[PDB]
């Protein structure tokens, strides 16, 4: 008989323009149906382009605008190139496996193929919850072999919108 | 505690290597995405000597570097 995953989790797949798809693959409430799916997805390492897995829990959508999201944030490491599909692989294991240790705060993980550099992330619901995005952070070092001195941002998804004021750097 | 909690050894010793693909991922629009041949967990194939390097010293890419 299968082991069962504390909740059931949803992958997530986008193309951005060189656009974001954002169409979901499927859905998985068990240890071994995460393995038939995983073990037949390239790795992030090998996606050409730009391009993103999204893991999130079954009703949460990869977006800030989702209910879970809107006043959540997530931890974000800018790796070099090559690193990426080792630590999707553990981030989403202890994702799956209830390692994080803040109950129903964790929302998904997110890794991103870029042009030199790649992003893994890991969202959670609120972020003045500062006990919980502490612990996070904690948790994400231990589970990746962080070396000393890395660098780590938390972003507030409402801090991301572009808005009057804060449109950032725009062509004329 | 959470009720269903698994350990980085335990989740890979419930890995089984098979075959058959998921028809999810048998979509057109995932062509990309697809690997027809099952692949392991990267936990259990060694670090390249290369690989060792980057994960013990630093992780950090050039461009976040260049913001400090």
């Amino acid at each position: 008989a299968e082991h069962p995953l504390q909740y059931n989790y949803t992958f997530w797949y986008s193309r951005r323009t060189p656009e974001q798809n954002i169409k979901q693959i499927g859905t998985f409430a068990s240890v071994e149906q995460f393995w038939r799916f995983y073990s037949h997805m390239v790795r992030p390492g090998d996606l050409t382009g730009h391009s993103d897995f999204h893991l999130f829990k079954e009703g949460i959508k990869p977006m800030w605008e989702d209910d879970a999201n809107k006043n959540g944030g997530k931890w974000i490491i800018r790796l070099r190139k090559g690193l990426a599909s080792r630590c999707w692989e553990n981030l989403i294991l202890a994702m799956l496996g209830e390692q994080f240790m803040v109950g129903e705060e964790i929302c998904g993980a997110v890794v991103s193929v870029r042009f030199q550099e790649d992003i893994i992330s890991i969202w959670n619901k609120t972020a003045s919850d500062q006990a919980t995005t502490a612990r996070i952070r904690d948790t994400l070092r231990r589970v990746l072999n962080l070396p000393p001195n890395t660098i780590m941002e938390y972003k507030t998804h409402t801090d991301s919108i572009k808005m009057p004021g804060r449109l950032g750097p725009q062509r004329l | 505690l959470a009720d269903y909690r698994y350990g980085r050894e335990e989740m890979l010793a419930l890995y089984v290597k098979e075959n058959k693909v998921p028809e999810e991922l048998q979509d057109k629009e995932f062509a990309a995405v697809l690997q027809d041949e099952p692949l392991q967990p990267l936990a259990l194939e060694p670090l390249t000597e290369e690989e060792q390097r980057n994960f013990s010293l630093s992780v950090n890419s050039v461009a976040v570097l260049r913001l400090m």
